[PDB]
């Protein structure tokens, strides 16, 4: 019965990733004064299926891998870490209810850079390795502000428990006391997933075949939908009736769809950063504000007499 | 003595003898040294959790912080060596023979 | 040279993490709080040379609380004799050791 | 026009509705028609194991009330 | 060394409070008010004797006074209490704040009849 | 078998240290140390030290082995390997991992149960959940008392990290 | 290096050693060694040549391995004692590992194989710090754990230190390697008397630090790193010709100079404990140190004099080097034997 | 808003903790009888197992003191089945 | 002090916001009338069992029941 | 146990999708291709600045590891000490960032 719950988590993840490609091509279409796919299915509903079958029968690129083991383990680690970020998510009830679910997600997202590093070393190209090292340095730079923003908001949560973060927001959305942390969190999640204006890899894993590239692509989109669900739960916490949980489920699903469409709408609106410009954007802009607001959210519940409970 | 602690100490001694038997690279030496640190973390953690000794819960975090700062220092030394010579080979580090 | 600056200045820098029987958060005792307290109150102030032979019983009790070597040895003896009496056949387990009796509370 | 993005968003939203409805209904089916007992701390676990002992059927969720004592 | 001295299984028999954790938590504050004195005698005996073998009769008095507490609930206010611990029992974290009207009815019937 | 999961993860931990300690290359050594850190973190997590295991994943594997792999990729110049069609490039990988997990099974032989069944660890091994703690983790409150009780420890640790920043910026400048 | 950064880093070296000295908790001991190593690494790389980077790498590896073995000793002590007081240890395994770790930190033999190389690679001031200030923390820990130290182990490491620090100084012309082998021999002398009377350990440590600092201060004042370059000093600064060499007659241990005081008090306190063979053989190996260092004294204030012409240009410039405490250290390292019963202040 | 609601959550926390405190003497008495029941069952099975072995004393304390020592997991659940040992020693750690 | 502040709020408003927020976080809890209530709420949160005292005969402040008038009060917490 | 079962399920699904995405196009007998980069073949140039940003990450990540028990540290009875040490840790992280600034360390990847 628990395996039914695990599969009804992980297979709709893959279906939502499949149709996020359609939603992205349609929303980028209408914002660019054109249409997205509307010929393949009825208004494009068969486009992800046709794309998946095309990518899984395309000829392999036939690489001379610098390592067999890392060439195979980079998509496996990318997909496994893409799928394990969903199991503590309280929507309204998590699949795995754990006391340190926030810290679990932060640790499993810190592990996600090895797919980039192993994919870049497992190619023979030096330019692919250089692009992978730059992608890894970008991702580890923005994980810093992820961790400090997340700690600062959990100073209002009270614990690392994800399910408590719904209780925290029963009177107000937590974006109202923490909108600068919300906006720096949002741009930092935009820079975690190599997403425009922070996708310099499209300006590292181009040694893989079309199948494994589809696997990295779907791990990336599972990460994108997941971080939008996590940002929804973290700042825009929905109403939870404990007798009708589907109210919370409809509510956070609408909010997470809007936030994923906001990712789609930011990549259709802005030019990319130069590499040092987003390194500047992290280290000299977001990080001083993040440290100052971390001091502020340490000292504020003490001066307002509003320390949240541990339990 | 105790059972799982023998395994963690044996892992420590295997990584010690890996550090005490250089093959080619300085990075492999730093890897064996930080495997020694990992086994020290695991062993200190299992003792402190087993004893229900509360205030030493912060001890392995401090072990991890100080020795990862140590490892950052080792990586910077390795980088200065590799910028001197081109490779991080331990046989390039033998000018202090005379 | 042990320059006892902490006792000279009357500050506490690291005495609080030193023993298990010290003041702990939320008054949590260690597993061997009483055994370490008895060993410390035995061996206090008499010096280590007298403490190794005059407080040997409290220290053996406290080490056997910490590591449980005599207890694990006794449990292995009882369980291995139980395995021998099952395989020979002169013993059968009771219902409260097979999970058949719907426990006390 | 713009509302042709809505079938894909509808499919993606139904696919994100499935896991939460699934875990809520499975938690109610596996725990006596109620929420799953959360045990983050050892007191909640001690009470949950005490429930499993006092239920008589080796299931923590089967509750016993004033009908059980004399 | 010496033989550790354990009480017999007849020294350990007492009638058990065979109710669930939500049933205990629903009557918890009234149990602390009404069954105060043998509970506090037992916990003073428990932190002073430092031994569960020297506290057995005070623990039996605790179990007896708890059983008399729940009999006195059962004779008077059975249905508001059942309505209250059912609603406490639905919750995962067993919240008090989700069940204020059943708490109000239970407290009303308990203050009236007892 | 399922009782002995901490002992099994320790055997995997020792085998992974034998794996990278024989040092085939620093990159495969880093991979073996990542796997060993994960299984030793599993050893920590199967006593109930959940914050300390998540500190392993977030800090050890999450920052330090990342910087080790990142530095190792900027040295030890890569060269290709065998890349023959999918029996050789993936079937040999599957058979190699099958031999490795069969080795993990094969080291648990009758010479091992002579150490196991004579000194039976399970039955009384993880005594962490012996009685009640309360509405907290003891491990979490002991880590949390770094700020109320561990003042000197915070001062010397933060000063050593500031000095670590200064020291790295001195020795890497090369001037 | 920025002098503010130099002052902050030298205070961090001193702070790490003070933290090892004053703390009662083993984790703070380990922290003090970590802080001391981390802070002393840029002092070695102050000039940024390949020799200093190689020396800093070898020093890092040896001190890091010793720190890991120290923490393993601490962890075994927590197994067998359940506590953290810096006092005696409660397992011979922890005692053995901590004695090995502190012997690696001191560069006592057979863990001596880094001290001449690292002392060669780094400048003279950082070599002075490494051979004087870095000895203080592990000798403090050896002072505090001496109810636990195995006698045969510490005596073996002491005699192997004195023999290898003796036979290392034959083939040497580099002054820093000579001071490093002198270090190995003197640390063997200090740990020989540790389990009998550690006040004589502290006496030998203080007199050795005074004589070592006199020698490194004179080597900095003359800008000499080899024997061959030290032998040009008579034509340049003639008062330096006698001070270096009668300080070096002190360092081997030779009366009436103050470097005879530690070895004589060590022989004196080891024959109270009915050990007659051992101070005799250790001081015969100290005479082997005298053999080589007397040959160096001959080479500098005797035979191999010859000069160069550009000394005629160095004659027109006096020294501007701050020879700090050099007359004080030179008077303390030579004329302190009549004040030998001052050693009770270290009790 | 977070000021008002975190003060309310601290009051609700104190209400839950007072519920626990009111329940603790009952649970402590039941836990005492529980562990004494289990040690007496293990003592009787030690007496009916350790007969052929000479020089054995049933219920011999491994300590030199007569102070009550808190029983280990294998003193209580030692002679029991592996499912009870799993639910006793990895139950809370593995619970979801 | 007012020309420099406008100059740095013209050049670098990110760092001006950072130093201002951090300065408020430093010097503001020393000035707040609610900082004492954080201490009073944290020391009134009962994680442990309130172990009772043996009544010797002269303790007029230690109550005999929770509903006795003497003892520490949390009416300030319900009112605020 | 439920965690490890879910991890094993996710790993098995990932390895199954990788195995299908490697083996399904290899059933094609497409062609045996003959003779299967910006730089020609030269060595990988080391960049000092990428290493400096990795070490700056590692040091601020250790400082973050110190910062992580703060939501539990707020619950203490010694609140003045806790607040002082929390502000001191974030201030030392800021002093590390300021020193990293004012020595041209954050340059050309700022
Ligand atoms: C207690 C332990 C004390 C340990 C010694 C502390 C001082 C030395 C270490 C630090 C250091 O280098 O300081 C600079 C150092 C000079 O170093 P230098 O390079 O050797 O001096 C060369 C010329 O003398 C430079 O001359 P100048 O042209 O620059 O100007 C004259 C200068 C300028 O004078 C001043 O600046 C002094 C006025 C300001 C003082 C501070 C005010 C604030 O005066 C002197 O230097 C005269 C000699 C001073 C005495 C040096 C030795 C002190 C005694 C050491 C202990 C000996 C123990 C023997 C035990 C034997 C038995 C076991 O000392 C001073 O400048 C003042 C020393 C004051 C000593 C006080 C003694 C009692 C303390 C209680
Ligand atoms: C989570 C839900 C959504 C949240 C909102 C986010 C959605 C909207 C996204 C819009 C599109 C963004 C696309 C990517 C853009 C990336 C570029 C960018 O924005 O760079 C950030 C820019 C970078 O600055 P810059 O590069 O423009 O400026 C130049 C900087 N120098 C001079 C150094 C070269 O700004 C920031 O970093 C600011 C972040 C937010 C700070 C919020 C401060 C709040 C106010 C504090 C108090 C102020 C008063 C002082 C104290 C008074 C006390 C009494
Ligand atoms: C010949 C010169 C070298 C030997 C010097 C011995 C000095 C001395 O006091 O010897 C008496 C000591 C007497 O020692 P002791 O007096 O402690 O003897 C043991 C105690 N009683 C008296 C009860 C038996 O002789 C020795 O120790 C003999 C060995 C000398 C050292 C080894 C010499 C090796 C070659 C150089
Ligand atoms: C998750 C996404 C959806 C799932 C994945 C896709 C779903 C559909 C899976 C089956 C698709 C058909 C088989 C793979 C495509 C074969 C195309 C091709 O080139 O065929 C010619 C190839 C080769 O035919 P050929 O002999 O003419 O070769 C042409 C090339 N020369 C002449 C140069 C040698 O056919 C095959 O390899 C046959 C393989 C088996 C056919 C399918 C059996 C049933 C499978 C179910
Ligand atoms: C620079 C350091 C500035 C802050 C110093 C510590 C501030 C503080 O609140 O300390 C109280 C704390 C604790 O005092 P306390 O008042 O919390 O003590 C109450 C007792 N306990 C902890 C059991 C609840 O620390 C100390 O008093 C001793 C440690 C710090 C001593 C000073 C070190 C200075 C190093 C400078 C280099
Ligand atoms: C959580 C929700 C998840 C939803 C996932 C799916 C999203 C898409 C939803 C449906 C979209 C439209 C489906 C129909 C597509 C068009 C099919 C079609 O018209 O095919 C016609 C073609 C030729 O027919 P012919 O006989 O030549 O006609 C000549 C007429 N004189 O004949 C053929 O091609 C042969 C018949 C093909 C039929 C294909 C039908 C669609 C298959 C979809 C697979 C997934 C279904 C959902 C699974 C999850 C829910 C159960
Ligand atoms: C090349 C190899 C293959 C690579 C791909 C696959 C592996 C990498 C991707 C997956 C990584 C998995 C990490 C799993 C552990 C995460 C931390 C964790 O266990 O957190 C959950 C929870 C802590 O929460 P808490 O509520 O405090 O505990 C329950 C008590 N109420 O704790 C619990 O609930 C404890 C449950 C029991 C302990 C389980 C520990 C994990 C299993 C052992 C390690 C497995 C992974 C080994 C490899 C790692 C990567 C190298
Ligand atoms: C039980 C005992 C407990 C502890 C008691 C006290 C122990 C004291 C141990 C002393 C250790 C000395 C370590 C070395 C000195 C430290 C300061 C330093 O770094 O001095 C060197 C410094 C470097 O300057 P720099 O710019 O590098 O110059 C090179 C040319 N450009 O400047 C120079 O190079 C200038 C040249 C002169 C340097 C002279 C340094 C002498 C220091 C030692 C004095 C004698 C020891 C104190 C008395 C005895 C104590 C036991
Ligand atoms: C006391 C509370 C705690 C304070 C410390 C913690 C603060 C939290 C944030 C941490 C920030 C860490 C990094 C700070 C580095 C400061 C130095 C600096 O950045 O100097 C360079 C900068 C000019 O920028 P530039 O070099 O040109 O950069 C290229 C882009 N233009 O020059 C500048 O931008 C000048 C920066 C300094 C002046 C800022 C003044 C703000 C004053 C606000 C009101 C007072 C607030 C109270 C605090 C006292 C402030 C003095």
């Amino acid at each position: 019965m628990f395996m039914i719950n695990v599969l009804t988590l992980i297979i709709p993840i893959l279906l939502a990733v499949a149709f996020l490609t359609l939603v992205e091509r349609k929303v980028l279409g209408y914002m660019q004064f054109r249409k997205g796919p509307n010929v393949v299915g009825p208004y494009g509903l068969l486009q992800p299926i046709a794309d998946a079958i095309k990518l899984f029968i395309k000829e392999p690129l036939r690489p001379a891998t610098s390592s067999i083991s890392m060439f195979i383990l980079a998509p496996i680690l990318a997909l496994t870490l893409a799928l394990t970020m969903w199991i503590p998510l309280p929507m309204p009830y998590p699949l795995i209810n754990m006391n340190l679910g926030v810290l679990f997600m932060l640790a499993m997202s810190s592990l996600a850079v090895y797919s980039i590093l192993w994919s870049g070393w497992a190619s023979n190209s030096k330019y692919a390795l250089i692009g992978a090292l730059r992608a890894v340095a970008q991702t580890i730079s923005y994980e810093v502000t992820l961790a400090i923003i997340l700690l600062s908001v959990l100073l209002m949560n009270g614990s690392f428990t994800l399910s408590t973060l719904i209780i925290t927001q029963e009177q107000v959305w937590l974006i109202f006391p923490a909108w600068p942390l919300a906006m720096m969190w949002f741009i930092s999640t935009l820079a975690e997933t190599n997403r425009a204006p922070f996708d310099l890899t499209e300006g590292f894993n181009v040694e893989y075949a079309a199948g494994p590239f589809a696997l990295f692509f779907m791990a990336e989109y599972a990460n994108i939908i997941m971080m939008n669900i996590f940002t929804t739960t973290l700042f825009l916490g929905a109403f939870h009736n404990p007798y009708m949980p589907e109210l919370y489920t409809i509510n956070f699903t609408i909010k997470s769809l809007l936030l994923s469409i906001t990712f789609l709408w930011i990549r259709a609106s802005y030019p990319r950063f130069r590499y040092d410009q987003l390194m500047h954007l992290l280290w000299k802009n977001f990080l001083p504000l993040t440290l100052a607001l971390c001091m502020w959210h340490v000292s504020l519940p003490i001066l307002l007499s509003s320390i949240p409970p541990q339990t | 003595m105790s059972l799982v602690y023998m395994n963690i100490m044996m892992a420590f001694t295997v990584s010690l003898t890996g550090l005490l038997m250089y093959r080619s690279h300085l990075m492999s030496s730093l890897l064996c040294l930080e495997g020694m640190m990992l086994s020290l973390f695991i062993l200190a953690t299992l003792m402190i959790l087993n004893s229900h000794f509360t205030l030493a819960s912060m001890m392995p975090i401090i072990l991890l912080v100080f020795a990862a700062c140590e490892a950052a220092l080792g990586l910077s030394l390795l980088v200065m060596v590799s910028n001197t010579y081109g490779t991080d080979y331990v046989q390039n580090l033998n000018l202090l023979q005379c | 040279p042990f320059f006892d600056v902490q006792k000279k200045l009357g500050v506490d820098l690291d005495h609080w993490m030193t023993i298990q029987s010290a003041e702990q958060p939320h008054r949590i005792p260690a597993r061997c709080h009483a055994f370490e307290k008895e060993w410390i109150e035995c061996a206090h102030g008499i010096g280590s040379i007298r403490a190794e032979k005059e407080c040997k019983i409290e220290f053996e009790d406290f080490r056997e609380c910490l590591l449980r070597q005599k207890t694990m040895k006794r449990l292995n003896a009882i369980k291995r004799q139980r395995d021998k009496l099952i395989k020979e056949g002169k013993y059968t387990p009771p219902p409260h050791h097979s999970g058949q009796e719907d426990l006390r509370p | 026009m713009w509302f042709e993005v809505l079938p894909g968003i509808a499919v993606m939203g139904v696919c994100l509705f499935i896991p939460g409805m699934a875990t809520a209904r499975i938690h109610r089916f596996s725990n006596g028609g109620r929420e799953k007992r959360v045990a983050h701390y050892s007191y909640q676990w001690y009470l949950m194991e005490r429930d499993r002992r006092v239920s008589g059927v080796n299931r923590y969720y089967v509750s016993k009330g004033l009908e059980n004592i004399d | 060394p010496g033989i550790v001295e354990l009480p017999s299984l007849e020294d350990l028999k007492v009638q058990e409070v065979k109710v669930s954790s939500s049933v205990l938590k629903a009557a918890a504050h009234h149990y602390g008010a009404q069954c105060d004195k043998p509970n506090k005698e037992f916990m003073l005996c428990r932190w002073e004797e430092k031994d569960p073998r020297r506290c057995l009769e005070e623990g039996k008095l605790v179990n007896q006074c708890a059983l008399e507490f729940f009999r006195q609930i059962k004779r008077h206010c059975a249905e508001p209490f059942t309505e209250y611990w059912t609603c406490i029992d639905y919750s995962g974290l067993q919240l008090f704040r989700r069940c204020r009207k059943e708490q109000a009815q239970f407290d009303k019937c308990v203050l009236d009849k007892l | 078998m399922m009782t002995y999961i901490v002992f099994i993860l320790s055997i995997i931990f020792v085998m992974g240290f034998v794996g990278f300690s024989s040092k085939p290359s620093p990159i495969y050594g880093g991979l073996g140390l990542i796997v060993s850190g994960g299984v030793g973190c599993g050893i920590v997590l199967n006593f109930g030290g959940s914050f300390l295991g998540l500190m392993v994943f977030l800090i050890y594997l999450g920052g330090m082995m990342v910087v080790f792999g990142y530095t190792t990729a900027m040295a030890t110049e890569q060269y290709p390997e065998v890349w023959v069609s999918n029996k050789v490039v993936l079937g040999t990988f599957i058979t190699g991992l099958l031999m490795e997990f069969l080795m993990v099974y094969y080291v648990l032989k009758d010479k091992e149960v002579e150490i196991v069944f004579k000194f039976n660890g399970m039955g009384d091994w993880v005594i962490y959940d012996t009685g009640d703690s309360g509405f907290f983790s003891e491990e979490a409150m002991g880590i949390a008392a770094l700020y109320s009780y561990g003042t000197w420890l915070v001062i010397v640790t933060g000063w050593s990290l500031l000095i670590g920043v200064v020291v790295i910026m001195e020795i890497t400048r090369g001037n | 290096m920025n002098p503010i950064i130099l002052i902050i880093i030298l205070m961090t070296v001193m702070l790490g050693t003070i933290i090892v000295m004053i703390s009662t908790h083993w984790l703070l001991i380990w922290i003090g060694f970590e802080m001391n190593m981390l802070a002393i690494i840029p002092i070695m790389m102050k000039k940024h040549n390949p020799r200093a980077t190689e020396a800093s790498t070898k020093y890092f590896l040896t001190q890091s391995t010793a720190s890991m073995l120290l923490m393993m000793a601490i962890i075994i002590n927590l197994m067998f004692s359940g506590q953290w007081t810096v006092m005696k240890l409660f397992n011979p395994m922890a005692s053995m590992l901590m004695t090995m770790a502190l012997a690696m930190k001191l560069g006592m033999a057979p863990f001596h194989f880094w001290v001449p190389e690292v002392t060669q690679g780094i400048p003279l001031s950082s070599g002075l710090i490494l051979l004087t200030w870095q000895k203080l923390a592990p000798m403090s820990v050896l002072y505090q754990i001496l109810p636990s130290i195995n006698l045969d182990l510490i005596l073996t490491l002491s005699i192997l230190s004195i023999t290898i620090g003796g036979w290392g100084g034959l083939n040497q012309t580099q002054l820093r390697k000579i001071m490093a082998y002198s270090s190995i021999a003197h640390m063997g002398w200090m740990t020989a008397v540790l389990l009998y009377n550690p006040t004589m350990t502290l006496l030998n440590l203080i007199i050795y630090i005074i004589m070592t600092s006199t020698m490194f201060t004179l080597f900095m004042a003359n800008s000499t790193t080899t024997t061959l370059s030290l032998s040009h000093t008579w034509n340049k600064a003639p008062i330096m010709t006698i001070l270096v060499l009668i300080t070096l007659l002190s360092m081997g241990g030779l009366p009436p100079l103050s470097g005879f005081m530690p070895k004589w008090m060590i022989i004196q306190e080891m024959t109270k404990n009915d050990s007659i063979i051992l101070p005799t053989l250790m001081a015969i190996t100290a005479l082997l140190n005298l053999y080589f260092y007397m040959r160096l004294t001959y080479s500098t204030a005797l035979t191999m004099f010859p000069s160069t012409n550009n000394m005629k240009m160095k004659w027109q410039f006096p020294t501007t080097k701050r020879m700090t405490l050099l007359p004080t250290m030179t008077v303390l390292s030579t004329m302190l034997l009549p004040l030998t019963p001052i050693l009770s202040i270290l009790e | 808003s977070m000021m008002r609601w975190n003060r309310e959550r601290r009051r609700l926390q104190i209400e839950d903790f007072e519920a626990r405190i009111a329940l603790m003497p009952l649970l402590q008495a039941e836990k005492d009888r529980r562990v004494l029941q289990m040690l007496r069952e293990n003592l009787e099975e030690e007496a009916t197992i350790m007969k052929d072995v000479p020089g054995w004393k049933v219920g011999e304390s491994v300590f030199h003191t007569t102070r009550w020592v808190t029983p280990m997991m294998g003193e209580l659940y030692g002679l029991r089945t592996g499912e009870e040992i799993l639910s006793s020693t990895y139950g809370f750690i593995w619970y979801t | 002090v007012a020309a420099f502040l406008k100059n740095v709020w013209a050049k670098e408003p990110v760092l001006v916001a950072s130093f201002a927020i951090a300065g408020l976080a430093v010097i503001l809890p020393t000035l707040s009338p609610y900082t004492k209530y954080s201490l009073m709420i944290n020391r009134a949160t009962p994680y442990n069992y309130p172990v009772p005292l043996r009544d010797d005969g002269n303790m007029p402040d230690v109550p005999s029941h929770p509903q006795d008038p003497q003892g520490p009060s949390l009416e300030w917490l319900k009112r605020l | 146990m439920n965690l490890m079962i879910t991890l094993l399920t996710n790993f098995t699904l990932a390895t199954l999708l990788v195995t299908i995405a490697f083996w399904l196009p290899q059933l094609n007998v497409y062609s045996e291709k003959t003779s299967p980069d910006p730089m020609g073949s030269a060595r990988l140039p080391f960049s000092m600045k990428f290493f400096l940003v990795a070490i700056t990450f590692l040091l601020f990540d250790l400082e973050i590891a110190l910062l992580l028990p703060l939501p539990w540290a707020s619950q203490t009875t010694n609140l003045n000490t806790m607040l002082t040490m929390a502000l001191l840790l974030i201030f030392l992280l800021a002093v590390s960032l300021a020193y990293e600034w004012t020595q041209k360390g954050l340059e050309w990847t700022e």
